[PDB]
């Protein structure tokens, strides 16, 4: 028996007993179907955010945008999540435009790098942007 | 052939649970061998009048 | 039916399936719930396995 | 409240008494209506088995039922089990029939 793996790795006589009856007669009213359906909804683990986080060669991952901008940003897809969950035209429960001052807000994105420096050139073109200054080459 | 690499066949006043682990790996040992089983959760929900 | 958890089984032969997981060598799932006012079993398995037959 | 003990190596099943010890499927019992109402598919197959021929009777307290009549002839043979177990079979957590 072997069991397959989830994700990918890095090589790659006798009598019926007078007491059983087989024949359903009561019908829940909270419903078993109903319950489970929106259990399995809320069971529904969390969401990563690896939004920042470096990747395998050092450059980390995201979009170049502005912190504040992207938190604005993805409270405005968080309300268009919830009108669509709600399957309205409008959502009652927003996460923006609250009415609460919060422009000091900051949510993580591509911009930033773990040296707190901009990311405008990828760190991996940074390094080898700064060994290459140093190469001396076969004398002439 | 390293003696000192099975010392529990070579030395003879030497138990079979020894080993001098941080100094030199000895490649002859006793191992302990098992077969557990594992059960799913199971349950029988009854009702409280 | 199997005396321990009240569980019904269509084929008698497969019970001894049913009781290994109380512990008993008679001769996939990862959590079995009964309901003692009605007959509705419940049953989970992992999330990547199979058609999904009537399980959890 | 109410546990089962299944009875391995040809012990006899015990149900724990609410005063704290634990009795087999014989002998006399008392039961509210509702015990064996929540619990009407596990009640029934762990003891229709030894009502209908062991030693157990049970007084399931009620207050008032509507009751229904069946007439039978006294020169003949008469068994009232196939009612008695359609009753027990159809008894629910929300509903008895007479
Ligand atoms: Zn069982």
């Amino acid at each position: 028996k072997r069991i397959p793996r989830k994700t990918k790795g890095k090589s790659s006589p006798a009598t019926a007993e007078p007491g059983t009856s087989n024949c359903e007669h009561y019908k829940a009213r909270p419903g078993i179907a109903s319950v489970q359906k929106a259990t399995e909804s809320a069971e529904l683990p969390m969401k990563n955010n690896d939004e920042g986080t470096p990747d395998k060669r050092g450059n980390t991952k995201g979009a170049l945008v502005n912190e504040h901008v992207e938190a604005r940003d993805e409270a405005d897809d968080a309300t268009k999540k919830q009108a669509k969950d709600t399957e309205k035209a409008k959502a009652q429960v927003t996460y923006s435009d609250t009415g609460i001052n919060n422009a000091n807000e900051l949510s993580r994105s591509g911009n930033v790098d773990n040296e707190g420096g901009s990311n405008q050139k990828p760190m991996s073109t940074r390094i080898a942007e700064a060994t290459s200054a140093i190469v001396s080459k076969h004398p002439a | 052939i390293p003696v000192e690499r099975y010392n529990i066949l070579t030395n003879p006043d030497a138990p079979p649970t020894q080993i001098q682990l941080p100094e030199v790996v000895d490649l002859y040992n006793v191992v302990t061998r098992y077969a557990y089983e594992t059960p799913p959760i199971t349950a029988v929900v009854m009702g409280v009048p | 039916q199997c005396h321990v958890c009240s569980a019904v089984l269509f084929s008698p032969l497969d019970l001894d399936a049913h009781v290994a997981s109380h512990g008993l060598h008679g001769n996939r799932h990862i959590t079995e719930f009964i309901s003692s006012w009605q007959n509705h079993p419940i049953v989970q398995v992992s999330a990547d396995v199979e058609n999904r037959k009537t399980a959890q | 409240d109410c546990r089962i003990s299944f009875g391995m190596n040809g012990a006899a099943p015990m149900i724990r008494d609410e005063t704290g010890m634990m009795v087999p499927f014989e002998g006399n019992w008392i039961f509210p209506l509702a015990l064996w109402q929540m619990n009407t598919r596990y009640f029934n197959q762990q003891f229709d088995a030894w009502i209908k021929t062991g030693e157990l009777r049970i007084r399931i307290e009620m207050g008032a039922y509507p009751y229904m009549l069946h007439y039978y002839d006294p020169r003949q043979y008469a068994n009232a089990w196939n009612l008695t177990s359609a009753w027990l079979e159809e008894i629910t957590p929300t509903s008895i029939p007479s």
